[PDB]
């Protein structure tokens, strides 16, 4: 089923774009969570990097990266199940017989 | 690590035959050629 | 020309030749004679350059 | 004022200004141009020599001091030593 | 609240700032589009200097020659050189100012608007 | 206060001035499609080859940089508080221009194969060349300049550095 894995990758697209929102902004403290956006962005996101801050404390207790790793592990999760054969140039197999492919 | 990665990638009606012909006519579509 | 295509671009032989000897193919499941010369047939596959080579000009015309 | 003194630019320009000045004083020639170079170079008095003609006579005569400084006092002083085993690249 | 460095040293607003980026993009987007500023265009300078140069030569040769004398006519980057071998050497500065007439009126950027 | 408030003297103007260099070999290769338009500033395309040919003879090379300058220097307060503040900025740029880099790759084939991404391309070297020219003319001079979103988290990651397990 064709349609099951393409609203899989969009949804994982999804979430990874929920999660680098995420990180972007841990850079900005002034920012209130009760406010209707950000409290639903991190009500989406508790528990993946809830898991992570339990998983890794902080480097020297005083800066934290948890998002930037949860960010980076997704992005390889999803990088795992990306389409054989994406198009754009790659289904096109290069030019002729490649080394490459 | 990249080898570890791409092997578990590699461990997972063919794409030329008939998605090349699927993927075009869904996404960049020309009355020249799919009408 | 070929003298133009040639001074644009061949190739990267990085890991050597990316052309290799042909496999010629023969029918399994069923000739105006000349039996003279065999016909090459190792283009009949889908898989093959020539096929590549067609796509990629459909392709560049879509 | 040693804080105009203090500032490295400030050191920079007049250690460029004493270089040109000493440059000036051991390389500007003085009655030396028709005397020698004027005479040697064109055979004709420097007056009637052309704008262009000048400057060549003059930097010939600067040239032949500064060659004369050179020899008759850093090389004299510095070859008074032998050759000390001449080091040479080995590779 | 936070440090912020000390006072003596002066400090860059952030309006500053905001005013050069968008001077750069405006200056950019009215140099592609001539003819959609308000109808008009944006222009470097005003007169060209050699039509001032042409205007004031004219002007100054009509009241020499007006009042009882030769008319001379001043040249832009200098005059000749007294040299002997060549002619282009002898009149090198105007000669110099005068080939940079292409670069010195005309924009580097093309005049017109393609893929638009 | 023991930490150091002086004013910045030429070596680490030109210390800075060689991080500032770095998100500039980021985003040099989408150079041409600004360059096509403009040609004026066609040595913009030039410039940055040796630093292209440094900067990237490790893969490892920028986390490095980023651990020494965030631990050698930013921490210690015994550095003038300028430079510190020109090391962190020019950090936080490349971070951008890393950002940028992320964004350009999730990129969809109808913006690919539309000629919108020639222009997100040229707009990618140019505002991003902008800001390091802006911050090039406040570092040979030693002064603070601000840019919106950034500064104000450079900062308060000044004085975090600063009292790190002490
Ligand atoms: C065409 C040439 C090149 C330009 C130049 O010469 C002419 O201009 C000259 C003149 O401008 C000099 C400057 C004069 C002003 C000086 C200012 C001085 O600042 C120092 O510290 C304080 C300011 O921060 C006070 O000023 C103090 O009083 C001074 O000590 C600075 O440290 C050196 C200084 C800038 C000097 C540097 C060297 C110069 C620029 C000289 C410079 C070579
Ligand atoms: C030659 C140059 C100059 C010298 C220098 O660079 C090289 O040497 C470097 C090196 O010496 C660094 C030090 C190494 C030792 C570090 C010690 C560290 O103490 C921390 O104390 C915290 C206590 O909570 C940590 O615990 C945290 O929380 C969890 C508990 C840990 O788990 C997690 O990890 C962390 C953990 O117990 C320990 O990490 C301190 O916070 C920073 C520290 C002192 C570093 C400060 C900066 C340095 C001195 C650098 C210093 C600039
Ligand atoms: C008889 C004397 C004539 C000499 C004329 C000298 C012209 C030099 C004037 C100074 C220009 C400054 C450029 C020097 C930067 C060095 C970088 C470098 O070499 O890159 C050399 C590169 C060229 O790079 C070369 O390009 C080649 C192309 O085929 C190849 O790729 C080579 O591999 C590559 O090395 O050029 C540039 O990147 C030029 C950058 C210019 C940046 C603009 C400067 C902005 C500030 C200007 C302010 C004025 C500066 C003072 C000017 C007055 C000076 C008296
Ligand atoms: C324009 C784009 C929008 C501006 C974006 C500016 C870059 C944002 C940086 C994204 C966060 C980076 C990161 O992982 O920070 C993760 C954390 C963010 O650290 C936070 O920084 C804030 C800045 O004021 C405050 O200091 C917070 O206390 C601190 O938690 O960074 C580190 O732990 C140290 C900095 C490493 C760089
Ligand atoms: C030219 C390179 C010499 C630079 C260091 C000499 C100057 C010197 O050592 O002065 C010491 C220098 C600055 O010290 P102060 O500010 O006290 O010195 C001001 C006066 O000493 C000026 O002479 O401190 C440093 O270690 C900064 C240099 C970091 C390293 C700079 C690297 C430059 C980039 C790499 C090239
Ligand atoms: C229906 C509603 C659709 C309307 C969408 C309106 C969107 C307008 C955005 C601007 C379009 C301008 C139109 C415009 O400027 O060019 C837009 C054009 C991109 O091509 P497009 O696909 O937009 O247009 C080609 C057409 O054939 C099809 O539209 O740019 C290029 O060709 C390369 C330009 C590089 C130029 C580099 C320098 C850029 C300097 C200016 C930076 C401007 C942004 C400043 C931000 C402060
Ligand atoms: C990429 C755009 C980010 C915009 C969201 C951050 C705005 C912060 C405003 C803080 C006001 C106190
Ligand atoms: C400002 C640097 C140069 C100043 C000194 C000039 C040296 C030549 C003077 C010749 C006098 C006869
Ligand atoms: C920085 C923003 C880049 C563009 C993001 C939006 C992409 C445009 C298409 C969205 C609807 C399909
Ligand atoms: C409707 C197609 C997308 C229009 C906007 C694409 C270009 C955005 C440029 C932003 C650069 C940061």
């Amino acid at each position: 089923a064709r349609t099951f894995e393409r609203a899989a990758f969009g949804f994982a697209k999804m979430y990874l774009f929920c999660l680098f929102m995420r990180v972007l902004l841990s850079w900005f403290p002034s920012i209130d969570w009760n406010s209707q956006p950000w409290a639903f962005l991190r009500l989406i996101t508790e528990p993946y990097l809830q898991i992570y801050r339990g998983i890794l404390p902080p480097l020297f207790g005083q800066l934290d990266f948890t998002p930037l790793f949860g960010f980076l592990i997704l992005q390889d999760v999803v990088e795992l199940m990306s389409p054989v054969y994406t198009l754009g140039h790659a289904k096109d197999t290069s030019m002729f017989w490649t080394t490459t492919d | 690590p990249g080898p570890w990665m791409r092997s578990l990638k590699k461990q997972l009606a063919s794409g030329p035959r008939v998605e090349f012909f699927r993927i075009l006519f869904e996404q960049f579509y020309h009355p020249n050629f799919h009408d | 020309t070929l003298r133009w295509r040639k001074t644009l671009y061949v190739a990267s032989l990085r890991r050597g030749f990316r052309k290799k000897s042909r496999k010629q193919r023969i029918l399994v499941m069923p000739d105006g004679e000349n039996s003279l010369i065999t016909k090459p047939t190792h283009s009949y596959t889908v898989l093959g350059k020539r096929a590549s080579r067609y796509r990629h000009q459909i392709y560049k015309d879509v | 004022l040693s804080g105009l003194l203090g500032d490295i630019g400030v050191k920079c320009t007049l250690a460029f200004a004493g270089t040109v000045a000493a440059g000036a004083a051991i390389v500007v020639p003085s009655g030396k141009q028709v005397e020698a170079a004027s005479l040697d170079i064109y055979g004709r008095p420097p007056s009637q020599l052309l704008p262009n003609e000048r400057r060549a006579a003059e930097f010939a005569a600067g040239h032949r001091r500064w060659k004369g400084f050179v020899d008759n006092s850093i090389y004299s002083w510095t070859r008074t030593l032998p050759g000390h085993d001449n080091p040479i690249v080995n590779p | 609240n936070v440090y912020k460095g000390p006072a003596s040293i002066p400090h860059a607003s952030a309006e500053v700032f905001g005013a050069f980026f968008l001077a750069t993009n405006t200056a950019l987007l009215a140099h592609m589009f001539p003819g959609k500023l308000f109808g008009s265009e944006l222009h470097v300078r005003k007169w060209d200097p050699d039509y001032l140069a042409s205007c004031c030569n004219e002007q100054g040769m009509r009241r020499e020659a007006l009042s009882g004398k030769k008319p001379n006519l001043w040249l832009l980057g200098g005059g000749p050189r007294l040299v002997n071998d060549s002619w282009e050497r002898m009149w090198w500065n105007n000669l110099h100012w005068k080939r940079w007439k292409v670069p010195r009126t005309g924009p580097a950027f093309p005049q017109d608007m393609y893929w638009q | 206060f023991g930490r150091n408030e002086g004013p910045m003297t030429w070596p680490w103007k030109l210390m800075c001035a060689i991080l500032y260099m770095l998100p500039w070999v980021d985003v040099t290769e989408k150079t041409v499609y600004f360059v096509e338009r403009f040609p004026a500033f066609v040595w913009t395309e030039y410039f940055s080859e040796p630093f292209e040919h440094w900067y990237n003879i490790h893969e490892y090379a920028p986390l490095f940089i980023f651990f020494a300058t965030y631990l050698g220097i930013v921490r210690n307060k015994k550095i003038p508080h300028v430079a510190r503040y020109h090391v962190m900025m020019g950090v936080m740029l490349d971070i951008v221009a890393m950002i940028l880099i992320v964004t350009e790759e999730n990129l969809p084939t109808g913006v690919l194969w539309t000629p919108w991404s020639d222009l997100f391309y040229a707009l990618m070297f140019w505002f991003i060349f902008l800001l390091v020219i802006y911050c090039l003319f406040f570092c040979f001079l030693g002064w603070y300049c601000e840019i919106p979103l950034i500064s104000e988290g450079v900062y308060l990651q000044i004085e975090q550095a600063e009292q790190l397990g002490q």
